[PDB]
């Protein structure tokens, strides 16, 4: 016995001293101090601060760079948007709800905040495999004189957008649900609760497979693909200064990119898969939260790796942000 | 490739 259930919530801790309150009700001050409660607001706070413009700045540029609007750029706009979602569905409240100790919001605050929290995320997330697999179609020419435009781009989006929904909705109906998770601040999916009427057990299976070895399978294959091909194209090409280089910061670049995919929801999956293995095994609000950590901040350094390393993104924000030029 | 790259943000 080590939460406290509710009619719609998960207390991380034992209502045995009789302290625990709905977190829809009152502070949670009895499963982590006032102070962290703060840290957990200065922490959305320092996300809001970088997120927001990292995100904002992306869109605003390419709004200002025809150069940008091009159609293999789409996923990358998409991406910011939904790190958008996540700061305004999920960084503000929080830190919001945060600083009351509790989610003030509600149930239907709690599905509203889970549901655009989560579906940026989501987004988010397929965007980056979406950009894996254009780079693996444009760069690895897999298909016979096939070339991409505008319309695949469009897809591409739509596509992620699809899959988000095609997680995100279905606890709003049924299947698992949002319940205040961690500290009770904000809201997550249900991935540990038995909590059976709704069938998280099965959903997060579905969430594991479909929404974390497929989107790694493929954005493994996809870059294996290309670091592949570009190391050959290099190999084929060893009088070529350019083609090395290129080799050399495209493997760097891959690198990075899936390390920080990899950092970003292997916390997520490996605390799942283990609650989904070690039952009735108590895990703290804190606890709860380092995986929630790892996923929230990727909206900043995401569009670190895949806007601000990205060559003309860059030149374009330096330029905009000095006025005149560089 | 050095093209397709520099469309993909990648080079
Ligand atoms: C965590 O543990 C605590 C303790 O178990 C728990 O809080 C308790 O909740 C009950 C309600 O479910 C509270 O009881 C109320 O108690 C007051 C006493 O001041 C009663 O007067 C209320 O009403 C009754 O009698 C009326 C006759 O006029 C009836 O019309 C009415 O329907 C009621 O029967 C009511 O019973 C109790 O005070 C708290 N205890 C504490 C210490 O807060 C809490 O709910 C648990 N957390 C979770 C999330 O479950
Ligand atoms: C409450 O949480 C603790 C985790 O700290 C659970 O404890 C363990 O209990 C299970 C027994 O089923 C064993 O597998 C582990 O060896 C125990 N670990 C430790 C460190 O004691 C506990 O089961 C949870 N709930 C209850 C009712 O005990
Ligand atoms: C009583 C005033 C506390 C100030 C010391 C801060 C301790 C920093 O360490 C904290 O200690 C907590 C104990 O409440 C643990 O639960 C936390 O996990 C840990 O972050
Ligand atoms: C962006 C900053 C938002 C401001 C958040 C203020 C949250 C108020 O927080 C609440 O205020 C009550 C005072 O009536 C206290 O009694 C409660 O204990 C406290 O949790
Ligand atoms: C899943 C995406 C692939 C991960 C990066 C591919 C491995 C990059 O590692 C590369 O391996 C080469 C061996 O051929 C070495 O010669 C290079 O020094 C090294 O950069
Ligand atoms: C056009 O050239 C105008 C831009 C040049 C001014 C750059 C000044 C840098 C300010 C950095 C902001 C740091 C503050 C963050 C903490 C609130
Ligand atoms: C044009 O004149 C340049 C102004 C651009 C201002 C942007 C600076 C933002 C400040 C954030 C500090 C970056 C910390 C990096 C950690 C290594």
């Amino acid at each position: 016995m080590n939460g406290t259930e509710g009619p719609n919530f998960y207390v991380p801790f034992s209502n045995k001293t009789g302290v625990v309150r709905s977190p829809f009700e009152a502070p949670q001050y009895y499963l982590a101090e006032p102070w962290q409660f703060s840290m957990l607001a200065a922490y959305m706070f320092l996300l809001i601060m970088l997120g927001f413009p990292i995100n904002f700045l992306t869109l605003y540029v390419t709004v200002q760079h025809k150069k940008l609007r091009t159609p293999l750029n789409y996923i990358l706009l998409n991406l910011a948007v939904a790190d958008l979602f996540m700061v305004f569905g999920g960084f503000t409240t929080t830190l919001y709800t945060s600083l009351h100790g509790y989610f003030v919001f509600g149930p239907t605050g709690c599905n509203l905040e889970g549901f655009f929290a989560t579906l940026g995320g989501e987004i988010a997330l397929w965007s980056l495999v979406v950009l894996a697999i254009e780079r693996y179609v444009v760069v690895c020419k897999p298909m016979s004189n096939f070339r991409f435009g505008e319309n695949h781009a469009i897809m591409g989006v739509a596509f992620t957008w699809v899959m988000a929904l095609a997680c995100a909705a279905p606890p709003l109906v049924g299947w698992s649900r949002y319940i205040p998770e961690g500290m009770q601040c904000s809201c997550g999916i249900d991935y540990y609760t038995p909590h059976e009427e709704t069938n998280n057990e099965s959903f997060v299976i579905y969430m594991f497979v479909v929404h974390f070895i497929i989107p790694l399978i493929v954005i493994f294959f996809c870059y294996g693909q290309l670091v592949f091909t570009v190391k050959e194209a290099a190999a084929q090409q060893q009088e070529s200064a350019t083609t090395q280089k290129a080799e050399k910061e495209v493997t760097r670049m891959v690198i990075i990119m899936v390390i920080a995919f990899l950092i970003c929801w292997l916390p997520y999956a490996g605390v799942a898969f283990y609650i989904f293995t070690h039952q009735g095994s108590d895990f703290g609000p804190i606890f709860m939260t380092i995986p929630a950590f790892f996923a929230k901040t990727s909206a900043v350094y995401n569009p670190v790796i895949y806007i601000m390393m990205n060559k003309q993104f860059r030149n374009c924000m330096v330029t905009t942000l000095c006025c005149g030029k560089n | 490739i050095l093209e397709n790259l520099k469309d993909c943000g990648l080079f």
